[PDB]
C-alpha cells in the first residue's frame, strides 16, 4: 500500500519545511548546510538596511556610528564568493541592535524579506564560532529556493508514502502537471500571516489574494475533479503575533473582515485570545467558501492549523492526515 | 478519469533509422504535383518491402522523411545490424531509381540506438508513432549526415559488436545538436 | 491504392515551438512519459473540434510531432473554405488557451496557412494511410516554420482570396525561403 502525495501552495508557505518535517519524524550533511544558513543571515541584514533610505517615510539610524557599518554591508552586498570575517558578524550585530534597523524591521511588509531573518540574526555569535553545529530549528529555519520535483520515500507503521515537493513561484508550476495523474491527495499550503505582504513576482498582487486565487485555480481544475485536498493554514504562529500587535490591521487589507464573526462550533485553543481565534477561522472561511461553492460529492476539503517549523505541531497534523486518508480509503 | 486514456508503452534497446532527401522542396517547384508522387511512390514501396524482410518496422512519412524503427514490438538483438542492413539497400534502391527514372533523387540516412516510447495519441485519424531524446537525436543525425552514406553514433557501434568496417564521420561539426551534446559520430565503408 | 489531383486545397500547418523545450526526461515525470500525457489531452481537445458542424468541411490529415495538420476543400462565390480553415485557426487558439488556463502555462499557436493544387492519397505498402503531396504542402510548412508566435502567416495569393472575403492583412516583407527563394508573405488581422 503506497500513498502517493503533492505539496501545492504559493512561493515561500512553508512547502519544503514539510517535508523536512517528514525526515525529522519518519526517516551528516550538516556541514554543507551551514553555508547555506550563512547565506540567510547575510541576505536578511543586507535587505534591511539597503531599505532604510527608501521607504515612505525613511527611517534614519539612532546612531551615527552606525552609518559605516552600513556602508560596509552595502559595498559586500554583491560579491560572488564571501568568505565571511570576523569583522562581518560583529557589523552585523551592532547594526541589528539599532533602533533605526530595528523600527526599519517593524515595518517589513513594506519591502520583500526572508521569514528566517529575526531568528538569525538573534544568534550571530552562535554563528560565527568556527566549530557551530546547526541544531534542528536551524535546518528548519533555513530558507533556500525549490526549482524541479523532489522525491521523498518513507513509512509510517509498515506504510509507504511518496511525498512530491515543488517550486511555488509562477515560473516553476507550470512543473506541476507532471504530478497531477495518479495521486493520492494534495496538500495546498498557505501563509495564514501574509495578509498585509505582496507577492515578489511584480511586488503588487496581495500574498494571500494571490494564495485564494491559486487555491481556486487547484480545487476547480479539470485533472482533478475526484482528488481531496488537505489544506494547511501555515504560520499560525506569526498570526497571532501580528493580530495581537494591533499595529497592521485585516480589515484594512480584506474589508469582510468586519462583518465576519467567531461560529459556534469553534475549538479556540486553551487560553487563546477571542481576537486570534476570531482571525485565524476567519482565513479558514474565505478558503471554505471558494471549496464550498463546487465540486459536490466529488472529492472533499480538510482544513487544520498548521506551524511548519513546530515538529510537535506536524507529528500531531500529519497524523490526522494519516486518518483521513485511511478512513476515506484514498 | 480525467485524463484520457494514453495508448503508449515504454521500450529499451532499440534502433532507429531516418532517411530524407536532398532539395525535395526544391525538386516539387520543376516537375509537376502528379510525375513527382509516383518517383516518391515508386522510392517508397521498395522501401517498404525492404523493410519487412530486414525486420524493421515502417513508422511513418512526413513528405520526403522516410523513418522505421528495429526491436519493435517484439524484443531483438539483432536490432542494430538491421537498421545497417536497411541503410544498405535503400541506398542502393534510390540508385536504382533515379536511374531508371532520371530524376535526381539522393538520400542522407541517420541512426542511433536507446529507449523510445511508442503508440498513438489523440482521438481522431491514429497513426502509430515514437517519441524520446534519443528518437530527437536520430532525427539530427540524419541533418548531420551525408548524401548516399550512413551516419552513425557511437551508441549505435557498440550494438554492431565490429562486424562493419567504420571511419571518423565528424557529424559534431556539421549539425550544431550533435556538437553541444557532446556526440561521436561515424560513417559506413 | 489510388491517387487523386485537386485544383483549391487549403493545407494548414498549426505547431507549438515551446513544448520541445517543455519536455524533458527524468525519473520523477517517468521518462517523459508526464509529459506526453499532456500533449495526449491538447491533440484530444483539438480533435474534438472536427464535430463542430461549423467545420463540417475540415479533414485532419495527421499530427507531425506536436505539429498539427489539416486541410479544406478535400469534399469539393466558392473560397469560403480557405475562409474557414482561419476560422479553424482560431479555434485551436481558444483551445490552447484553456490548457493554459489548467496546466499553469505559457504555450502559444504559430500557423501557416497556403492553397492551392495538391495530390490525395496513399503511397508505400505497409498501412492504408490517407496523406497529400504537392508544393502548395511544401509552402505552407514554410509558411509555418517561419512564422511568428500568436500569428497566422499565408502567402500572398492567399491573402487576396482572404481580403475578399472580408478580412484584413498585413505584409510581413520578402523572406528568402528554403528552395523557394524570395516570397512575399502576409499576417492576418484580429
Ligand atoms: N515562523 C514560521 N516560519 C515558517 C513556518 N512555515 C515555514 N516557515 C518559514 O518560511 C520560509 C519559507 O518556507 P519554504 O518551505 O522555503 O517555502 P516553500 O513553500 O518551500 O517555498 P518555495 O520553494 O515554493 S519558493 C522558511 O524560512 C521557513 O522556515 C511557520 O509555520 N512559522
Ligand atoms: N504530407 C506531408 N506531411 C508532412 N510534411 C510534408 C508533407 N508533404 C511535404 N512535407 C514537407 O516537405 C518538406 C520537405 O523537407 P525539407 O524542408 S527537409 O526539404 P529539403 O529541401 O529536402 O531540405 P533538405 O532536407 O535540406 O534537403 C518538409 O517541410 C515536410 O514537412
Ligand atoms: C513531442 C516531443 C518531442 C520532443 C518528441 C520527439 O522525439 C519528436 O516528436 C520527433 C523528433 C520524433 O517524434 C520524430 C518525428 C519528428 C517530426 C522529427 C519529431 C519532432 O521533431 C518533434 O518536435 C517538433 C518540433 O514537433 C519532437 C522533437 O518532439
Ligand atoms: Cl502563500
Ligand atoms: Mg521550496
Ligand atoms: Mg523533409
Ligand atoms: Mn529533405
Amino acid at each position: 500500500a503506497t500513498h502517493r502525495l503533492l505539496l501545492l501552495g504559493a512561493g515561500e508557505s512553508g512547502k519544503s519545511t514539510i517535508v523536512k518535517q517528514m525526515r525529522i519524524l519518519h526517516v551528516g550533511e550538516k556541514a554543507t548546510k551551514v553555508q547555506d544558513i550563512k547565506n540567510n543571515l547575510k541576505e536578511a541584514i543586507e535587505t534591511i538596511v539597503a531599505a532604510m533610505s527608501n521607504l515612505v517615510p525613511p527611517v534614519e539610524l539612532a546612531n551615527p556610528e552606525n552609518q559605516f557599518r552600513v556602508d560596509y554591508i552595502l559595498s559586500v552586498m554583491n560579491v560572488p564568493d564571501f568568505d565571511f570575517p570576523p569583522e562581518f558578524y560583529e557589523h552585523a550585530k551592532a547594526l541589528w541592535e539599532d533602533e533605526g534597523v530595528r523600527a526599519c524591521y517593524e515595518r517589513s511588509n513594506e519591502y520583500q524579506l526572508i521569514d528566517c531573518a529575526q531568528y538569525f540574526l538573534d544568534k550571530i555569535d552562535v554563528i560565527k564560532q568556527d566549530d557551530y553545529v546547526p541544531s534542528d530549528q536551524d535546518l528548519l529555519r533555513c530558507r533556500v529556493l525549490t526549482s524541479g520535483i523532489f522525491e521523498t520515500k518513507f513509512q509510517v507503521d509498515k506504510v509507504n508514502f511518496h511525498m512530491f515537493d515543488v517550486g511555488g513561484q509562477r515560473d516553476e508550476r507550470r512543473k506541476w502537471i507532471q504530478c497531477f495523474n495518479d495521486v493520492t491527495a494534495i496538500i495546498f499550503v498557505v501563509a495564514s500571516s501574509s495578509y498585509n505582504m505582496v507577492i515578489r513576482e511584480d511586488n503588487q498582487t496581495n500574498r494571500l489574494q494571490e494564495a485564494l486565487n491559486l487555491f481556486k485555480s487547484i480545487w476547480n481544475n479539470r485533472w482533478l475533479r475526484t482528488i481531496s485536498v488537505i489544506l494547511f493554514l501555515n504560520k499560525q504562529d506569526l498570526l497571532a503575533e501580528k493580530v495581537l500587535a494591533g499595529k497592521s490591521k485585516i480589515e484594512d487589507y480584506f474589508p469582510e473582515f468586519a462583518r465576519y464573526t467567531t461560529p459556534e462550533d469553534a475549538t479556540p485553543e486553551p487560553g487563546e485570545d477571542p481576537r486570534v481565534t476570531r482571525a485565524k477561522y476567519f482565513i479558514r472561511d474565505e478558503f471554505l467558501r471558494i471549496s464550498t461553492a463546487s465540486g459536490d460529492g466529488r472529492h472533499y476539503c480538510y482544513p487544520h492549523f498548521t506551524c511548519a517549523v513546530d515538529t510537535e505541531n506536524i507529528r500531531r497534523v500529519f497524523n490526522d492526515c494519516r486518518d483521513i486518508i485511511q478512513r476515506m480509503h484514498l | 478519469m480525467m485524463f484520457h486514456k494514453i495508448y503508449i508503452q515504454k521500450h529499451d534497446n532499440v534502433s532507429i533509422l531516418f532517411a530524407d532527401i536532398e532539395g525535395f522542396t526544391s525538386l516539387a517547384s520543376q516537375c509537376t504535383a502528379q510525375e513527382l508522387v509516383m518517383t516518391l511512390n515508386e522510392l517508397f514501396a521498395r522501401f517498404d518491402k525492404l523493410a519487412a524482410e530486414n525486420h524493421c518496422l515502417r513508422i511513418k512519412i512526413l513528405g520526403d522523411c522516410y523513418y522505421c524503427v528495429s526491436g519493435l514490438p517484439e524484443a531483438r538483438a539483432d536490432h542494430a545490424h538491421c537498421c545497417v542492413e536497411m541503410g544498405m539497400d535503400m541506398i542502393e534502391a534510390i540508385s536504382l531509381v533515379r536511374e531508371m527514372t532520371g530524376v535526381n533523387v539522393n538520400m542522407r540516412v541517420g541512426i542511433h540506438s536507446g529507449r523510445v516510447h511508442c503508440g498513438v495519441l489523440g482521438l481522431r485519424k491514429w497513426q502509430f508513432d515514437v517519441w524520446s531524446n534519443d528518437v530527437t537525436l536520430a532525427n539530427h543525425m540524419e541533418a548531420g549526415g551525408k548524401a548516399g552514406r550512413i551516419h552513425i553514433t557511437k551508441a549505435t557501434l557498440s550494438y554492431l559488436n565490429g562486424d562493419y568496417e567504420v571511419e571518423p564521420g565528424c557529424g559534431g561539426e556539421r549539425n550544431a545538436y550533435l556538437k553541444e551534446h557532446s556526440i561521436e559520430t561515424f560513417l559506413i565503408l | 491504392l489510388y491517387h487523386q489531383s485537386y485544383d483549391c486545397v487549403c493545407v494548414m500547418f498549426a505547431s507549438i515551438p515551446d513544448f520541445k523545450e517543455f519536455y524533458t526526461e527524468s525519473d520523477v515525470n517517468k521518462e517523459g512519459l508526464e509529459c506526453l500525457r499532456l500533449l495526449n489531452e491538447i491533440i484530444a481537445d483539438f480533435d474534438d473540434l472536427l464535430s463542430k458542424p461549423k467545420f463540417s468541411g475540415v479533414e485532419k490529415i495527421k499530427t507531425i510531432g506536436s505539429t498539427y495538420m489539416a486541410a479544406t476543400g478535400l469534399s469539393a462565390r466558392q473560397y469560403m473554405h480557405i475562409g474557414t480553415m482561419v476560422e479553424f485557426a482560431y479555434a485551436l487558439v481558444g483551445k490552447l488557451d484553456a490548457i493554459n488556463k489548467h496546466s499553469f502555462n505559457d504555450f502559444k499557436l504559430r500557423v501557416g496557412i497556403n492553397h492551392g493544387p495538391v495530390i490525395a492519397g496513399v503511397i508505400g505498402a505497409q498501412k492504408p494511410q490517407y496523406d497529400i503531396w504537392g508544393n502548395t504542402v511544401n509552402v505552407a510548412s514554410r509558411m509555418d516554420s517561419t512564422g511568428v508566435l500568436d500569428k497566422i502567416q499565408v502567402t500572398e495569393e492567399t491573402s487576396l482570396i482572404l481580403q475578399t472575403l472580408g478580412y484584413t492583412c498585413t505584409c510581413r516583407g520578402i523572406i528568402n525561403v528554403k528552395g523557394k527563394g524570395d516570397l512575399k508573405t502576409y499576417f492576418v488581422n484580429t
